[PDB]
């Protein structure tokens, strides 16, 4: 648990301090993605340095094998690109480490906040040398919802309308940064008590929902089941306030 | 620190002494013997309270088993844990020592979670939550 | 040069910052109470305040003061007044969600003349003079050059004071979701128009606002370029509380688009 997350947490500074030098060339769609498949390219050079054996599953490059087919490397290089893309700076790296058909190390870190979460499995998920205790809240009364729109996912629209109508309803107010591994990881560290979004990907919340699980919270979909893996349907929380929304949640659903 | 051990071990009378740690009533077993001649050290305990004391003595090895297999039972896989589908009585030893010794909190774990179980794999886990889930969350029952 | 007034409320909110920063980090000092739906207040709120209004009075021992809590302080003058809001998403500080600010603004003869925003999470110091523009640390602020609805971002509130508007608020949201791209929401309406006013977003508009959570920010908006109005393109928008902001283009379309969505309520 201590090679494997200084690796990780060596390759987080790295693309942030790069993400950050980039960050002051100010300009008014493309360069956004050439700083990303740089920050990539230098994460898959220390992917390369350091453990060359692992594989790499990247949004972008797919998935680059090398011998260790049991080692997944789930680097994301930016979440959240289109607030890079606006200078809104919210935006983080995050770094996942599947082993054995399941996640084990986690990191997500924001160059500009300096804000760098790590998870082991088991023995939990810290940030700074501190430990993140998830959320007090019990229920849905004054909560907060790390709430995420599909903007790439238009066809779930009215429906997700409809359910964020009617916790708004119950609930008390959203919240959403547009950067689904920052999202999780608040989640998680008791910033805001309950995240749910529709349509993610693996290579955004990977290390998210570990941070999240490991603060004494759940990960699951829409369903109570585990196929949020691959439907992108994700609801997380400490235990209380998910079942809270899902029991409020379920029947206005179409999956 | 023996003060609830030997409540009564020379208990013919109480009011004689209190036990000795000079020979140290502390090994319960390899003490089943010590010859006499460092028990003619104690005063006050004649032979017929010196069988009377091989009795309490055995009275609290008893006790001190008692306690050993009452404490040890901290798992207490209840009805409740035990009546579920597919959880046996020894999936629910596990279960109920993982963590959560009732259902509500066992529908608030997830596989990695209630993985590394003895007795279970990672998919029917899963589905075994699910369940759970719907017992507890989906059901909306009371 | 800089605005004399501009430069007594940087230095005020500068300070009210600093003490914010510091109470942030500790998660014990914060003793707050609930004062209305879902949100708390705390007694950081009542230092910041005393804070401010002290360096205030230290150079203008006699303008009126405006704040959520004070109400109105009438000053022996009445005609430069100081709207304050010393948090603006308390709710976040409750929760120690880095996202907040503290505000100020100058009002004179009704006209806002100088206006500040500061997050001291992210030293931003959003600076805003009538007549001579909006800074962000140094940089000037034009807003989003954004001309349509499309692949904007519209930041938003939803009205935990008022959640009758939620249902209307609903279908609003969910039409602006047929043609904008995505939605913003930070629980701070201040910070929400000084992005706008930063073209981080290109837009917001916030159903029930109370008067001292934008009257800085309106500011930094009007001289970044963009442009302010009610939901109907009227001025009344200091009164029912109701706002949109953004570049003319893209209030423009938001207005079109929402001219049916509206209830006869809010017009
Ligand atoms: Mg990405
Ligand atoms: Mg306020």
């Amino acid at each position: 648990m201590h090679p494997m997350l200084n690796i990780a947490v060596r390759a987080a500074r790295k693309a942030g301090n790069l993400i950050a030098k980039n960050y002051e060339t100010p300009d008014a769609n493309d360069f956004v993605t050439n700083v990303d498949k740089a920050a990539e390219a230098v994460i898959i050079d220390t992917i390369r340095k350091s453990y060359p054996q692992h594989t790499i599953i990247t949004e972008e490059s797919g998935e680059l094998e090398g011998t260790d087919q049991d080692v997944q490397w789930v680097i994301d290089p930016l979440d959240g690109t289109t607030n890079f893309i606006k200078r809104l700076p919210h935006f983080a790296v995050s770094i996942a480490v599947r082993i054995k058909g399941r996640t084990e190390v986690a990191v997500v870190y924001d160059p500009m906040r300096n804000e760098l979460f790590t998870a082991t499995r088991g023995q939990g998920a810290q940030l700074n040398g501190y430990r993140l205790r998830g959320s007090t809240a019990r229920d849905l009364d004054g909560t907060i919802l790390a709430t995420g729109f599909p903007f790439k996912a238009k066809q779930y629209a009215t429906t997700y309308i409809n359910i964020v109508g009617k916790l708004f309803n119950e609930c008390a107010d959203f919240r959403r940064t547009g950067s689904a591994a920052l999202d999780l990881a608040y989640v998680a560290a008791g910033r805001v008590d309950g995240f749910f979004e529709i349509g993610l990907r693996p290579w955004d919340f990977a290390a998210g929902e570990l941070l999240v699980r490991e603060a004494g919270g759940i990960v699951s979909d829409f369903t109570g089941g585990h196929n949020y893996m691959l439907t992108g349907n994700i609801v997380a929380g400490n235990p209380r306030v998910v079942k809270a929304m899902l029991a409020n949640m379920r029947d206005e659903l179409s999956d | 620190a023996a003060i609830d051990a030997f409540t009564k071990y020379l208990d013919i009378d109480e009011d004689f002494a209190t036990v000795l740690v000079e020979e140290g009533f502390s090994t319960l077993e390899e003490l089943a013997y010590v010859p006499m001649k460092e028990l003619l050290e104690i005063e006050g305990l004649d032979e017929p309270t010196v069988e009377a004391l091989r009795e309490r003595a055995k009275n609290a090895l008893a006790t001190i088993a008692q306690a050993q297999e009452e404490s040890l039972g901290d798992n207490k896989p209840a009805d409740d844990l035990l009546n579920l589908e597919g959880v046996d009585r020894d999936l629910a030893f596990k279960l109920a020592a993982r963590g959560v010794c009732t259902l509500e909190d066992l529908a608030e774990q997830g596989i990695d979670d209630l993985a590394d179980i003895e007795g279970l794999t990672d998919e029917k886990a899963g589905a075994l939550i699910m369940a759970a889930r719907n017992i507890c969350w989906f059901g909306d029952e009371a």
